[PDB]
């Protein structure tokens, strides 16, 4: 079906779902994958294999499937219709070994590395903020505030790439919270980078992060 | 490792018809539950009756201009409207039980808190006239045949006192709430028991005894121990 | 004045008036985003914009409401499923003095949505009828274990249901009050 922005998406026999980003650019289209409903379910599960439970797909809206779960023998809906659920998109970016060794009440969902969840984020952000500004730039607002979902978008991004870099400051690898530093959008968040480093008492990234912040300050007046 | 929760806090960061209802909701279970009768809210009382004028000439106005809106609108009322009807006839209720009390307190040249400051100005109306509906009617009835020793209504000095008071130890269940702000770090009197939870200490002065009133739980106690708490909001009757 | 039975307690009217002021998560099936409904004692914008399908939250009063018609659906809370209620069971009878942690309002609320909302469960509805029995006979058996504790002084609850409270109010502040009356007699 299409989303509720006109994207093409597609459900495959993987249960697995599709979206092709960049239609209108023949050179940068792409086929985008956005969710694994099995690894949902298996996190659902407590990490079990609870393959009883089958996902029938209805309609997708903004962010969120909407969904019949289905039980039993045959993986699809019988009557009287049962009420749909509603399930957020998310990165595949998880592993179940290391996250059965991270997590060492029996069904209890697995608890996850916050690297994985803010690294996850990031990328989540980033998609949606530019499958909705090319939805924006093409085909406009169609109900006057959308742009205020973009802008909280931006600042889910910068926050998730703050809680990385403090990561990267705290390892002490410079290197690798210096090419961090260069991904963030707003000065707010590279002031709040700049006390990082010094909490981590890095002055050579404070030094370079204030190269860069006088540069893109430069950059901004131009 | 370097925490930022703070710094992402501060990053991050850069009166409503609502909330007079659920004062009512608390000052009509309050009053239900209590054994004495509490002082009148006097500025919540005209906000209120102020905004069910207006919302009667609304619902008035739009009748006379899809059906459902009108239908919420007109039980919406309906609900406001029996909470302060049932709020307003208890205090009634307890005016009649106290009626000598609330006199002999206001008689009081020394006491600490005047009459009109506890009753509303319709309450002091009921009070005052009942009170003399009723003496007349004893005073001819019974009081006319009695010597003038035994003629006063009022009495404190005879071999049965004829002034009823509350019970400042009635049992009373209770739930303990904290300070309303969340500010557990300012209240003086919020200290901490050990791995837990935040708590009240209290003195029951008969048995020379303590208790730890934790956040959460749920207690049945005696009515004064508990009244200065109750006052400052830390708990709720149930 | 006011009736003789409501001197010192609530009726369980009052008590199901006292619940439906909660939230509760439901589906509209129209959109009223772009008259407008212009409530006093709540939030107002939730209700003038809702669009079909998408999930919002209002309270209970008004969702039941807008059930009585096509226009809703409600959605269950998350305790009131078959695997939370047998996970509840397991630590009752596990601790056998403790009450488990079920909300305030589980029985009121309970036996409101199986009423005005049988056909919008996921589980077969005659299985949690079931449970919910099994909850309230444990409970029974643990209350009355502790009416042997009545005393001149305190008692401490954890857990207790509202409506449980209010069954037994009565009993509990008379006897406890005698109790004081004999004591402080002894002292005076």
């Amino acid at each position: 079906f299409f989303s509720s922005y006109g994207d093409p998406c597609i459900f495959g026999s993987d249960n697995t779902l599709l979206l092709l980003s960049k239609w209108r650019s023949p050179e940068e289209s792409k086929w985008l994958p956005i969710l694994d409903s099995n690894m949902e379910i298996w996190k659902m599960s407590g990490g079990k294999e609870t393959t009883d439970i089958h996902v029938w797909p209805l309609a997708l809206a903004y962010d969120t499937l909407n969904c019949i779960l289905v039980k039993g023998k045959h993986i699809w809906p019988e009557f009287p219709l049962p009420l749909p659920s509603e399930m957020e998109i998310r990165m595949p970016v998880f592993v179940k070994s290391k996250l059965l060794e991270e997590n060492k009440e029996e069904d209890k969902e697995i608890q996850i590395p916050v690297s994985m969840a803010a690294e996850e984020e990031y990328l989540r952000s980033k998609v949606l903020s530019e499958l909705l500004t090319d939805t924006l730039e093409n085909d406009g607002e169609m109900y006057g505030n959308e742009n205020e979902v973009l802008a909280a978008l931006n600042g889910a991004y910068d926050k998730a790439l703050l809680r990385l870099f403090a990561s990267a400051c705290s390892d002490q690898n410079v290197e690798k919270a210096l090419s961090l530093a260069h991904e963030l959008k707003q000065d707010r968040a590279l002031t709040a980078a700049v006390k990082i480093s010094e909490r981590a008492e890095l002055p050579s990234l404070v030094k370079k992060i204030n190269n860069i912040r006088e540069a893109r300050y430069e950059q901004q007046l131009k | 490792d370097i925490n930022i929760d703070d710094i992402l806090a501060e990053l991050d960061k850069e009166v409503s018809p609502q909330q007079d209802f659920s004062d009512l909701m608390k000052s009509w279970k309050n009053e239900r539950c209590s054994p004495e009768l509490l002082p009148y809210p006097h500025q919540l009382m005209k906000r209120l009756l102020n905004r069910i004028s207006m919302q009667s000439q609304l619902i008035e106005n739009i009748s006379m201009g899809s059906k459902l809106p009108l239908l919420c609108m007109e039980t919406e009322l309906e609900r406001l409207k029996f909470v302060i009807r049932s709020y307003i006839r208890c205090r009634l209720s307890k005016i009649d039980k106290f009626s000598l009390y609330l006199r002999q307190l206001n008689e009081d040249e020394n006491s600490l808190i005047s009459l009109t400051d506890l009753l509303s100005k319709d309450e002091i109306k009921y009070h005052d006239t009942h009170s003399l509906i009723w003496l007349k009617l004893v005073n001819d009835s019974i009081l006319k045949y009695m010597p003038e020793e035994l003629q006063a209504i009022n009495d404190t000095e005879g071999s049965v006192n004829m002034i009823d008071e509350p019970d400042w130890n009635k049992f009373v269940f209770i739930h303990v709430n904290g300070p309303p702000d969340g500010k557990w770090n300012e209240d003086p009197l919020l200290q901490e028991n050990e791995f837990g939870k935040p708590c009240y200490t209290v003195t029951i002065p008969d048995l020379k005894e303590e208790v730890e009133l934790t956040i959460g739980s749920i207690y049945v106690m005696r009515y004064e121990v508990i009244r200065d708490l109750l006052r400052d909001d830390k708990v709720a009757l149930i | 004045s006011l009736p003789a039975h409501l001197q010192q307690t609530f009726s369980p009217e009052e008590i199901q008036f006292i619940v439906e002021n909660e939230p509760i998560k439901i589906f509209p099936r129209i959109t009223t985003r772009q008259t407008r409904w212009q409530l006093i004692t709540t939030d107002d914008k939730a209700l003038n914009n809702m669009v079909a399908m998408r999930s919002t939250e209002v309270v209970l009063w008004i969702a039941l409401l807008l059930k009585q018609q096509s226009k809703c659906s409600i959605v269950a809370p998350q305790w009131l499923t078959t695997k939370e209620l047998d996970r509840k069971i397991q630590y009752e009878k596990t601790h056998p003095d403790r009450f488990s942690e079920l909300p305030w309002n589980w029985l009121v609320l309970a036996r409101i949505l199986f009423n005005k909302a049988k056909d919008d469960f996921h589980d077969p509805i005659h299985e949690l009828r079931g449970k919910i029995q099994d909850l309230r006979e444990i409970r029974q058996i643990k209350v009355l274990k502790g009416l042997k504790y009545l005393n001149e002084s305190h008692l401490q609850l954890d857990n207790l249901s509202l409506l449980e409270i209010n069954e037994l109010r009565p009993f509990i502040t008379e006897i406890m009050d005698k109790l004081r009356e004999i004591h402080t007699a002894s002292l005076t």
